[PDB]
């Protein structure tokens, strides 16, 4: 996260890391959305270009952190996946269209005051919540420059107007992504970056004053640059799918 | 059922150092 | 390219 600031502990309690096994490193964040799954982007697990391509025992997730590398005793918890489910319209080999994934835990996670799942956004919650202007808010580990943070990190961040994104890139964007970041004019500054991908962009609903989770963290060009934006997958566009999957196991 | 309701700050009644961004952002 |  660049240009953000030192999360509070619990703010961000749905926050997970994705860590690879061998070797050990913090690949991606995702986000906790019940007690036994787990969203994140499909890029993080499947980019055939970069010869990535991991399997349910290639990988952990640790939920309840705060510090990025220091093992939490009593508040984290670590846990192994038994599927991977990615969109089966996932587009690797052009844009991250549907750049999302499903992981379900071996077994469920108990809650705790660290540990709590977010909210996934309904049709209402959407179209009121998703409009340029409005704020959400990104959170990771990832780097602080496009340099690593000791603790997670937090940004809030604007929605930016659909042709404003377009003019900002070559890379063709779809309605299954929306982009979010200050613009030139606007003075502010900030982004997510490498090592944030995965990780979930959420807005506090003013109806009921729970969080959901609008977008995930999917691709950018640069980190903050100026002129660019970054780019979320549209969760409740993808809704369906997430929903499938879940009832289906 | 309990979804987006942090036990730190929601279910106490304490709110984050920079919440208040993004409500006024609705606005 | 891919938030890698
Ligand atoms: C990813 O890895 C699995 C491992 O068996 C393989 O079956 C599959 O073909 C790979 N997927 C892609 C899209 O390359
Ligand atoms: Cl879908
Ligand atoms: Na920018």
């Amino acid at each position: 996260i660049v240009e953000g600031s030192d999360a509070e502990i619990g703010m961000s309690p749905w926050q997970v890391m994705l860590f690879r096994k061998s070797p050990q490193e913090l690949l991606c964040g995702a986000s906790l959305i019940s007690d036994r799954w787990v969203l994140t982007a499909a890029h993080c697990l499947l980019y055939p270009p970069w010869d990535k391509n991991f399997t349910e025992n290639d990988l952990l997730v640790r939920i309840g952190k705060h510090s990025r590398t220091r093992y939490e005793r009593n508040i984290e918890k670590i846990s192994m996946l038994e599927k991977i489910y990615i969109h089966p319209r996932y587009n690797w080999r052009e844009n991250l269209d549907r750049d999302i994934a499903l992981m379900k835990l071996k077994k469920p996670v108990a809650f705790s005051d660290y540990i709590h799942p977010v909210c996934l956004p309904d049709r209402e919650t959407a179209a009121s919540l998703l409009q340029a202007g409005y704020k959400g808010r990104v959170t990771g580990w990832g780097n602080l420059k496009e340099g690593q943070p000791s603790v997670l990190q937090v940004v809030n961040l604007p929605i930016v107007e659909r042709p404003v994104c377009k003019d900002s890139t070559r890379i063709r964007i779809t309605d299954n992504m929306f982009c979010a970041g200050y613009k030139p004019d606007e003075g502010k500054r900030g982004d997510a970056c490498e090592g944030d991908s995965g990780g979930p962009f959420v807005m506090k609903s003013p109806f009921n004053n729970r969080w959901y989770q609008m977008g995930i963290v999917s691709w950018g060009e640069g980190c903050d640059r100026d002129g660019k934006y970054g780019f979320y997958t549209h969760v409740f566009r993808l809704k369906k799918w997430i929903q499938k999957v879940i009832d289906q196991f | 059922a309990d979804c987006g309701l942090r036990p730190l700050f929601e279910k106490k009644s304490l709110e984050d150092k920079t919440e208040r961004e993004l409500l006024e952002s609705y606005i | 390219x891919p938030x890698c």
